[PDB]
RNA sequence: UAUGCAAAUAUAAAAUUAUAGUAAUUAUAAAUUAUAUUAUAUUAUAUUUAUUCAUAUAAUUAAUAGGAUAAUAUUUGUAGUUUUUGAUACCAUGAUAAGGAUUAUAAAUUGAAAGUGUUAAUAUCAUAAUCAAAAUUUAUUAUUUAUAUUAAAUAUGUAUGUGUAGAUAAAAUAAGAAAUUAAAAAGGUAUUGUUGCCCACCAAUUUUUAUAAUAAAAAUAACGUGCAGUAAUUAAUAUAUUUAUAAAAAUAUAUUUUUUUUUUUU
């Protein structure tokens, strides 16, 4: 007894009462429990995977002879998780001076993909001339029939997303299902980079197209980073695409939408310095994201806030109200009778009591 | 409820306590100097013989027994040690020729009886010592 | 008889034998175990309909 | 009757016996006990090689201490500098306005008398004054 | 604060948390303080490498560092007051108003044993219980047997 | 301390009180309640030891948040001020202790339930809390006595005075102790039950008989003086005398609704 509670595991009186097992009775397991086998939860970690690559991979794989031959040139190009800091113009010049020499389309494509990756890492926007020089004539032009390698197209997309180039649509439309059909092979990192770049560029239709394609191709919305989604959804202003975003926001999980709201709030508030480019003010999208998170999250109970202004019925609180209207009930009954037809329709009713106010 | 401040120490007590403490410290300085002087003088001054002349080893006449050994072998160092009980016992241990006879059979006068001066001839001397000297019972 | 302990038996140890049970008791009858709103004063606080 | 916050919270429980050297509230009433031969080995660090306690030094970027700690050992600079030295004691504080060279190397708690012999005649009540007179402490 | 909407029935229960925090600070500082104290007052030479001035200067510097260590847990364990975690009643270890195994005061122990809140067995009040070591030598014998079981049992490497 | 002056309980009766008008019945009974062993007999009690007893300090109690060898969330770095009010420096219901006097030898334990600071409903300025180095005046506490005396957390400088007044503490259990001892009766007027009923006086209001400077009687929860009665503190009852702040008290005589103690010609 008292304010301090009694722990039943330590208290022997509870453990030896008639509602538990007495020590004289045999001690043995009763009703063995299997919780982890009947329904096993997937491993969802609050902390992000520390050993994750956290970047776009280019799947660099060429013939060993060509690789060792180009090794002096390839030392400057990025390796696996190793990024040399050579100037981008040096590797661009090396490629534009040595590509005609080596006779292998696949090797040239892989080398150009590595060049694009390096210049994207350095955020050097001058490399699109390489694409126009080499790939544009045969891979995408007036109905080009060639099939570009996945490594090259992924590298080009990464470069255009990093440089916020406006030429990404001409390649993405080819990468839809009716063309090259390289959408299912795009990594979630690639999708996040695309979404962040389009959100920064402020394209209204690009975000809608990318989100619809991701849903169609089963991209992992949960593993897509929250900041990229927030930036992509900040740029929508048109009513139609806004309605599309409203109806599409239900695809994300509850935890995902909660952390989307958290990231949006912190970024447009205190975390405005986290982004290199400040985010534009979109109060409509901010409010809708907050409202959607509130809808999806479980609703708690706050009775005082809910019923602060609650007032009881006139008849219920007549005894406790000194100045309350009681003839209103008779007026309502008269109106109900007139509607029913028992009383004459639209009969003149005079006030039954004085007005005390 | 509504607590109020209540004085605890006298209004003028603090300064009086301070000056009393200062005067007590000065008096303690004087007494410390006096006690150091008295302790050094007591340590240097010769004390009475710390051995009982009524027990088996120290019973022979002064012309025989251990007294001959004391007078002809270790007499010189007794004056230098001023007949204090600890040095005389240590010298008796180190001189040999007695073995364990200084502890297994010999006895010595009590701690407050062995600290009397060279010539006392009275039992009540230990209570005649100065009392204001804080030498911890060392005359 | 009075109880001397309490165990969480999975309820299929002591079932009603089939021949004294309504037919299959699942599709024909829908049973919901709710709680009385009146003062129980002793009895089944959670009763099924 | 000592007046403190812990007086109400805790209880004396009579003249209860505590483990040796483990009384809860230490009150070194014997710090000022004088002993000339044991001057350097009473209420002081046992080894002469030990450094002075941390309380004798300033560690951080201080702004000022109202009084120094009792364990701080008096040094020559305390008297030579002619600065202000204070030690917290009942009732309020004791200030070293009489710098002397005879207290160098001794702790300030040893120098200061904890149980002051002076008795305040002001805050004493009628019954308490009668009790003190009966005990002989007051005329 | 200031007894506005207090949740715990007793304000003094927070002193238990404060005592736990001071114990954690002791856990942090028990090695550094001990090492500094050992180095500072070691008169003998440490080794061939450090002797004479190279040792005395090092001792002075490490003592200066120890003094500069702000917030070091100097206080010993026996001078830290023990306060019950159930009713915030103070008891001093070594007396009968504190039990070592349960870390609760005499009053709390009596209340818990008189009710059902702690599985204990009753023995004679004027005996040595049922333990063989207590019957053999008593408190000191069982204390030494605990030491023997802990440390002296092992042939240390 | 009977000679005179003096009808008087041994009962022909109609609810209490009152002059035969005052108030609304009045009395009484039973049960129970702490005062009285008796002398062989359910136990011999009777010896040893001890007594200069003291300690408390420097203020903030009202959230959850997971990391290597896991198929991928920057959730790296999780960001919405402000409408409540008691265990706090009183008070703020309950609950554990100490306190040996009659169920005993026997295959056995010499510690109790009648309650001890902290604990679970009464609120309405309450920041009183150790993390060292600290301030006897307060009932409830076995200290070392005369050969050798201060080294590690800092640890007691005071009181030698014919084993010495009064007062007082402990033990009949692995220790050593042995003939006079427990074992009757005996009471409520109280029911709110002795911290009780009740008594007059004092004090205050008022009623009835009365008109005569009258007298008498009756009702009333708190005052004042007391303690008269209630086995009730030198018993009570009746009549007579006497004293007077008041209940009453003391005497003379007669009674016990006073509770009681054994002698059939020594
Ligand atoms: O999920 C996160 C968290 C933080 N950041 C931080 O953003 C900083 C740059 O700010 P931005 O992230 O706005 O720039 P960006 O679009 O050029 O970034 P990338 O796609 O190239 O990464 C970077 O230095 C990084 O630490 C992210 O880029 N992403
Ligand atoms: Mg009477």
């Amino acid at each position: 007894v008292g304010y301090t509670p009694v722990n039943p595991d330590t208290s022997p009186m509870v453990a030896y009462s008639q509602y538990h097992w007495h020590y004289n009775l045999p001690q043995g397991m009763e009703r063995p429990h299997s919780v982890n086998r009947t329904f096993a939860a997937p491993f969802q970690s609050n902390h992000s995977l520390v050993n994750k690559y956290r970047g776009v991979w280019i799947e660099f794989d060429m013939h060993p002879a060509f690789s060792v031959a180009l090794e002096p040139q390839l030392r400057k190009l990025p390796r696996g998780r190793t990024l040399p800091k050579t100037p981008a113009e040096e590797v661009i010049a090396d490629y534009t001076a040595l590509a005609p020499l080596v006779d292998d389309e696949k090797t040239r494509d892989l080398w150009l993909a590595k060049v694009f990756q390096h210049c994207a890492f350095q955020r050097c926007g001058g490399a699109m001339e390489l694409w126009e020089r080499y790939c544009h004539q045969r891979f995408t032009a007036e109905g080009a029939t060639a099939k570009p390698p996945l490594s090259l197209v992924k590298s080009v997309l990464f470069y255009c997303n990093k440089t916020d180039n406006s030429g990404w649509r001409a390649l993405f439309d080819r990468c839809l299902k009716d063309g090259w059909n390289y959408t299912p092979l795009f990594d979630t990192a690639q999708w996040s980079f695309m979404l962040k770049s389009i959100g920064r560029m402020g394209d209204e239709d690009g975000v809608r197209a990318v989100l619809e394609e991701m849903l169609d191709v089963q991209a992992d919305l949960d593993r897509v980073e929250a900041r990229s989604v927030v930036i992509a959804l900040n740029a929508v202003t048109n009513a139609d695409v806004y309605e599309f975003v409203k109806k599409y926001l239900f695809n994300f999980g509850e935890r995902k939408v909660k952390f989307l709201r958290t990231t949006y709030s912190d970024l447009r508030g205190h975390g405005a310095g986290k982004l290199r480019i400040p985010l534009k003010e979109n109060d409509n999208m901010y409010y809708h994201v907050c409202w959607h998170s509130s809808i999806r999250s479980p609703r708690q109970f706050s009775p005082r806030q809910l019923y602060f202004d609650y007032t009881p019925s006139t008849l219920g609180s007549s005894s406790h109200n000194p100045n309350a209207k009681i003839d209103d009930i008779v007026k309502d009954k008269i109106e109900k009778w007139k509607a029913e037809g028992l009383l004459p329709e639209d009969y003149v009713h005079e006030d039954r009591v004085y007005d005390r106010s | 409820a509504k607590p109020k401040k209540r004085p605890k120490v006298g209004q003028g007590f603090h300064e009086k306590a301070q000056k009393w403490r200062e005067e007590y410290l000065l008096d303690r300085h004087r007494a410390l100097a006096d006690s150091l002087r008295a302790y050094v003088e007591f340590s240097t001054s010769k004390r009475v013989e710390p051995w009982d002349a009524r027990f088996k080893p120290f019973d022979r006449i002064e012309k025989d027994g251990v007294y001959v050994l004391m007078r002809y072998m270790m007499e010189e160092k007794l004056q230098l040690c001023n007949y204090h009980h600890r040095p005389v016992k240590r010298l008796f241990c180190n001189i040999g020729l007695m073995g364990p006879q200084i502890t297994t059979k010999a006895r010595w006068k009590p701690y407050r009886f062995a600290t009397n001066p060279a010539g006392t001839s009275k039992a009540e001397r230990m209570y005649q010592r100065d009392k204001t000297v804080y030498t911890h019972g060392h005359n | 008889q009075g109880a001397v302990a309490t165990a969480e038996i999975p309820a299929f140890f002591n079932e009603r034998p089939a021949w004294e049970r309504p037919p299959l008791e699942e599709t024909l009858y829908v049973t919901t175990n709710k709680e009385r709103y009146d003062d129980v004063r002793g009895g089944d606080i959670y009763y099924d309909d | 009757i000592a007046k403190s916050a812990f007086g109400f919270y805790l209880a004396r429980r009579g003249q209860r016996k505590y483990p040796f050297l483990r009384r809860p509230h230490i009150k070194n009433t014997h710090s000022m006990n004088p002993s000339a031969p044991y001057f350097w080995s009473f209420m002081t660090a046992k080894s002469q090689m030990a450094f002075l306690p941390e309380e004798n030094y300033i560690t951080g970027d201080w702004t000022g201490k109202f009084f120094v700690s009792k364990r701080q050992v008096y040094t020559l600079q305390h008297a030579t500098s002619g600065a202000k030295v204070r030690v917290k004691s009942f009732p309020s504080i004791f200030e070293f306005n009489s710098p002397s060279r005879w207290n160098i190397g001794k702790e300030m708690n040893t120098l200061t008398k904890p149980r002051m012999d002076l008795i305040d005649e002001q805050m004493l009540t009628k019954k308490q004054r009668l009790d003190y007179v009966r005990a002989g402490l007051l005329p | 604060m200031r007894h506005i909407g207090q949740d715990v029935p007793k304000r003094h229960t927070h002193f238990v948390l404060e005592s736990r925090l001071m114990y954690e600070k002791s856990f942090r500082d028990c090695w550094l303080h001990s090492v500094c104290r050992a180095i500072s007052q070691l008169d003998e030479p440490l080794s061939k490498t450090v002797v004479g001035t190279h040792q005395k200067m090092l001792q002075r510097k490490v003592t200066c560092f120890q003094y500069n260590q702000y917030g070091l847990f100097k206080t010993p364990y026996y001078r830290l007051a023990n306060v019950d975690r159930y009713h915030a009643v103070q008891g001093v270890a070594g007396t009968r108003e504190w039990v070592p195994y349960v870390n609760v005061s005499y009053w709390t122990m009596n209340k818990m044993v008189r009710g059902g809140n702690l599985l204990v067995h009753r023995v004679h009040y004027t005996g040595w219980g049922t333990d063989s070591h207590l019957k053999k030598g008593g408190w000191e014998h069982r204390w030494n047997k605990v030491l023997q079981r802990n440390v002296l049992q092992y042939s240390r490497i």
